[PDB]
């Protein structure tokens, strides 16, 4: 009854807007977690004028109104589709669950980063008899201090709402036996990173606070190259490295200008963990605008790109020149595929846009040649297309 | 375990006879013993506090159940010792330390 | 097929044609292990 | 191949032929660290 | 990411060789700042 007093007073002491916005919580949950997960990826103006936008804030604010104090372990089941695991570990009605799909399931979660979004509802005990048990993958996460978690009642029980902004890494799963059916538990971590999802205000203050001492101590040359790239050269240069320079065309001045720029991303690596965004074409996945499998629409487009592109490595060959704001522009609202690269610490790499006169917005550069390991591959809807989401990170 | 001045009752989970589905796993008198008091063993004698309940060092007191159990259960086995039956979940054994010993 | 009408995780065709529990899972009951000491169940899949 | 039934966070074959505690994580038993003064548990996998 | 096995936001090796709390965060013992008035903290990592 404790747990259940607590829970009843937080939800008295708390703005009646956010008692609006979390009551609406308690039927709706649905779209309002896909809008959660999917907001940030719209127009400046299509973001603030929305109307499920403000509800969310509202109730965004509820949940950043109660951090603990200590770290807390909780439990929520999860669908082995949000791990990329593409198919049915067991169907709802068996009760025993293969050693082949367990070692597959294994196999294919083993070392990956998966990042999150999005409200969730948790609890901080095991399901047990009466628990609604919708899955058969079961999470045991353990919430960092400082992490806000809001108890709220539907009615019948008590659930812990949190907002999830991190990334999850599974590092080891064992089977389970529930009530007479086989579960499997995993056990997960967070690993954060620096996120500025729409407010690039905080993003480019941050990049201009840091970076503001970077372009001052280089070599004329390396600057001359730097801005004749910002300037219109980056086409060339990277048209020059996907054209196979170093073994069929060996160009001295132009190697000299990918090595000066290269090295001037190796000066001031990048300080802590980031989430940077890029909005990209058909080109680089062997595809194009007329093609039909472009029309993301199709069920079997979303899968075949799946099949052949989730859980594989792409290395890029030229710079890739990144965003750090997840919102749409008008420069490139009509690509489709949107690459999600999370950046470890100590990485090379710079955020090239502090100093003014750049074209491209609150955009950073990292070496050419790193790979990219694709972890997730989602979809969502921008008014009628279908755009798709690839969470991948940075693999060195 | 009656030492004369204070007493120790213990319980010690035992396995069900008919039973496949029973995993609880099967120790002898003198190891329930050893778990149940927290004795020393240095190489053949069982130490409680300051006392020795071996075997042959008290008196071993039961029940008829657990008396006729142990005394079939005895012919069946060399070394005959008490301490090697097998605490067949019902036993309700009773260890008294002698007043006087040598 | 396996079936769970009464949603207890036993089968529709072990409730009726005859079960046992091994390792806390529901198996199908075969005669070969009434030796063993495992016991025949049957029960309402309603 | 690890595998916990009953979800008491001991795997099953550490329950059914022994295991310690080590930093709050059931370990496998090793006759070794008997001297470390560590004990041997044995307990019901089910 | 510092290991800290009791969930009670002080790492393993600060409980263990020393630590003192600075701004409500705790921070490895240095013994230049006993003087300043902070005390050296020991407790149990587990
Ligand atoms: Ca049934
Ligand atoms: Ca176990
Ligand atoms: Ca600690």
């Amino acid at each position: 009854q404790w747990e259940k007093k607590e829970a009843e007073r937080v939800e008295k002491n708390l703005d009646t807007l956010e008692k609006e916005a979390l009551e609406l919580y308690k039927k709706d949950s649905e779209q309002i977690s896909n809008y959660s997960q999917t907001r940030q990826y719209f127009y400046d103006y299509q973001i603030e004028s929305n109307p499920r936008e403000k509800e969310y804030k509202n109730l965004r604010n509820a949940i950043s109104k109660n951090k603990i104090d200590k770290p807390i372990n909780v439990y929520y089941f999860e669908s082995p589709e949000k791990f990329a695991f593409n198919k049915e570990i067991r169907t709802e009605n068996q009760n025993e669950i293969s050693l082949e799909k367990f070692n597959e399931l294994k196999e294919t979660i083993q070392d990956k980063l998966f990042k999150q979004d999005g409200f969730k509802d948790v609890s901080l005990y095991e399901p047990g008899n009466g628990d609604e048990k919708p899955t058969p993958l079961l999470i045991h996460l353990k919430l960092p201090k400082n992490t806000g978690m809001l108890p709220y009642i539907n009615s019948n029980d008590v659930k812990t709402l949190i907002e999830q902004d991190y990334s999850i890494k599974i590092d080891k799963i064992v089977r389970i036996v529930i009530e007479g059916k086989q579960y499997i538990k995993a056990e997960a971590s967070i690993v954060n990173s620096l996120d500025f999802k729409d407010d690039v205000s905080k993003g480019d203050l941050w990049g201009k606070e840091n970076y503001s001492d970077w372009s001052n101590k280089l070599t004329p040359n390396e600057l001359a190259d730097v801005n004749d790239y910002m300037r219109g050269g980056y086409t060339a240069i990277n048209n020059y490295l996907i054209s196979n320079g170093p073994l069929n065309n060996p160009n001295p001045e132009l190697d000299s200008k990918v090595n000066n720029i290269e090295n001037a991303l190796k000066l001031t690596p990048i300080p802590s963990n980031l989430i940077v965004y890029r909005r990209s074409g058909p080109q680089e996945f062997g595809l194009t605008l007329t093609s039909p499998e472009y029309d993301f629409n199709k069920i079997e487009n979303i899968d075949a790109f799946k099949e052949k592109w989730e859980g594989k490595v792409i290395t890029y060959p030229n710079f890739i020149s990144t965003s750090i704001g997840s919102v749409n522009m008008s420069a490139f609202a009509k690509r489709k595929i949107i690459l999600r690269i999370n950046i470890p610490k100590d990485s090379p790499g710079a955020y090239l846009s502090a100093i003014p006169g750049y074209a491209g917005e609150y955009e950073v550069l990292l070496n050419h040649g790193s790979k990219f390991k694709i972890n997730k591959v989602d979809s969502y809807k921008d008014g009628t297309v279908t755009k798709l989401i690839l969470d991948a990170t940075l693999i060195n | 375990l009656d030492t004369g001045s204070q007493t120790f009752e213990r319980r010690v989970a035992a396995k069900e006879q008919g039973n496949p589905e029973d995993k609880t796993p099967e120790i002898t008198i003198g190891e329930a013993i050893k778990k149940a008091f927290s004795a020393t063993k240095n190489g053949e004698l069982l130490y409680f506090n300051g006392i020795p309940i071996d075997e042959s060092c008290v008196e071993l007191i039961f029940d008829d159940n657990t008396s006729e159990i142990i005394k079939e259960q005895l012919k069946y086995l060399d070394d005959k010792k008490i301490y090697n039956v097998k605490l067949e979940r019902g036993m309700n054994i009773l260890i008294k330390v002698p007043s006087y010993f040598t | 097929e396996d079936l769970d009408t009464d949603n207890d995780n036993i089968p529709d065709a072990y409730e009726k044609n005859g079960y046992t529990i091994k390792d806390s899972i529901a198996v199908k009951w075969n005669d070969s292990f009434a030796e063993q000491g495992y016991k025949k169940y049957v029960s309402s899949y309603l």
